[PDB]
């Protein structure tokens, strides 16, 4: 109903982490790689310190964040990407709020991977503040969606 | 229930201490309404607005 | 006749199916009334210009 | 405990609540995290508090979720925790009638 895939980078404070993961699963260019709207953090100097960034929305329209956590396969890989056996993401607005926490196990393998991501998200109306909590497993947005108010629509056909 | 929400009123709002024990047939909601207690949020408000209305 | 308590008929918010679904409602509701409405005064028009022009026949 | 045994329904609101810090958890509750479990013969909720940071309003950066368990005649609502409890004072009458709610400036 939005009809717009419209989407502004911008510039969160990742300091003390290490930025654009990538994967052999999603190959772009013959490079492994990822999800273009998605950042994959992972530890920096095996010290995954806590999350706290503020993006405030100072425009006239609402911003919809796409973001998501990462269960991982088994507990040497969480060791391995975020060097702590857990992690919890709070990401909250003044009106909303939403904890998720990443359940470490066993998937069926897709494409060879037996994790798995969880996608969320998360709508912020003008004059408010998006802040991002995490100790780990955050899949962070890059930026935002301009959301619409229209007359679109979406089908499924083959035609 | 002018400056107060149904659920302020149910919750206690200091505001809206004026609605305690008292029963209606219509609840009108004002758009100037706003909450000023302890901020909160309510999973499923609309479910419990409704049932309280 | 009465209809007292309903359904939510504006949204402040994005919710998305359920919000989706009681826009669906609502909208059928009003076209088939709507069409209800319209059908009911033509018809009843007809009928009263019908028994008019009888009852002159008639005298 | 509290039982039921009048011949109405109950509501009971009750709620949780998300500090902001953990030194708050550790002033307010003295142990580093709560569990919330109110029950009856026919139900069950749990909740647990998720410390962390929200956006302040009016300065406070922490949040309460409220819930709300109804509790039918011959009933037993049961109350278990261990910290972060926003308790009830009591309950409320709940009728079955022809009122509403309705948003308007008139
Ligand atoms: C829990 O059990 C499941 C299944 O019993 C385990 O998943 C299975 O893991 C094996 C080996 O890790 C996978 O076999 C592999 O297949 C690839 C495909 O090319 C091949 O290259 C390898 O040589 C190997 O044969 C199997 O596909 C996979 N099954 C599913 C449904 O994902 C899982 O690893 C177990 N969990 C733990 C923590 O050990
Ligand atoms: C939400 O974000 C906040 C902001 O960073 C996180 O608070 C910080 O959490 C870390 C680890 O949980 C704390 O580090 C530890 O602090 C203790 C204090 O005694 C210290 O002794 C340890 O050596 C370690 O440095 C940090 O102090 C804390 N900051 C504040 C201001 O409280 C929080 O963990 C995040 N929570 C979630 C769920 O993401
Ligand atoms: C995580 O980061 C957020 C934002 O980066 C922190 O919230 C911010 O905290 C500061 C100071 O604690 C607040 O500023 C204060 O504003 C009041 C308003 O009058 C003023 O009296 C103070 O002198 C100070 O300037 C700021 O408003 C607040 N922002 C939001 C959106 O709530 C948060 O504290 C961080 N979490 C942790 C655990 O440190
Ligand atoms: C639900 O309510 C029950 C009833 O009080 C709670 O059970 C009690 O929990 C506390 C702490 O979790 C127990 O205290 C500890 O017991 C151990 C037993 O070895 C003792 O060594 C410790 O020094 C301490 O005193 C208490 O025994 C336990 N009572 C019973 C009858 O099991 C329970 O914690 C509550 N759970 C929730 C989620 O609220
Ligand atoms: C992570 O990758 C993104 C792109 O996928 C990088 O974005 C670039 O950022 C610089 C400034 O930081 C800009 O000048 C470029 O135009 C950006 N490129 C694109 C394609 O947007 C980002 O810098 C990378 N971050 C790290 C730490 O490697
Ligand atoms: C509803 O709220 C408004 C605003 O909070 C109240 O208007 C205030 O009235 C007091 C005294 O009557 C003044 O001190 C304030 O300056 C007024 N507000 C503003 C913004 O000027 C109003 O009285 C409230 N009414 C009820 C019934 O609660």
């Amino acid at each position: 109903s939005s009809g717009t895939l419209e989407f502004n980078n911008e510039s969160f404070n990742w300091t003390g982490v290490t930025q654009n993961g990538t994967s052999s699963a999603c190959i772009r260019r013959s490079n492994n790689s990822f999800f273009s709207r998605l950042n994959w953090l992972t530890h920096l100097n095996f010290k995954y310190p806590a999350l706290n960034v503020t993006m405030p929305n100072n425009e006239q329209f609402d911003k919809l964040y796409i973001w998501g956590v990462h269960h991982p396969g088994t507990d040497k890989d969480q060791i391995f990407l975020y060097a702590q056996s857990s992690g919890r993401i709070t990401v909250s607005t003044k009106r909303s709020q939403q904890a998720v926490i990443p359940n470490i196990g066993s998937r069926p393998r897709i494409r060879n991977i037996p994790s798995r991501i969880s996608i969320y998200w998360t709508i912020v109306k003008p004059g408010d503040i998006l802040l991002i909590n995490s100790t780990g497993n955050l899949i962070a947005p890059r930026g935002y969606f301009k959301i619409r108010s229209g007359k679109s629509s979406i089908m499924r056909s083959d035609a | 229930g002018e400056n107060c929400t149904l659920i302020d009123a149910l919750l206690g709002d200091p505001q809206c201490d004026g609605f305690q024990n008292k029963k209606w047939d219509l609840f009108v909601e004002r758009s100037k309404a706003y909450s000023n207690c302890y901020p909160y949020d309510v999973p499923d408000y609309a479910s419990l607005r409704s049932l309280v209305a | 006749n009465e209809k007292f308590h309903q359904i939510e008929k504006e949204f402040s918010e994005v919710e998305g199916r359920i919000q989706d679904l009681e826009k669906y409602v609502e909208d059928t509701k009003i076209d088939l009334w709507s069409y209800n409405a319209e059908l009911l005064v033509a018809l009843e028009n007809q009928h009263t210009i019908d028994l008019t022009d009888s009852e002159m026949n008639k005298l």
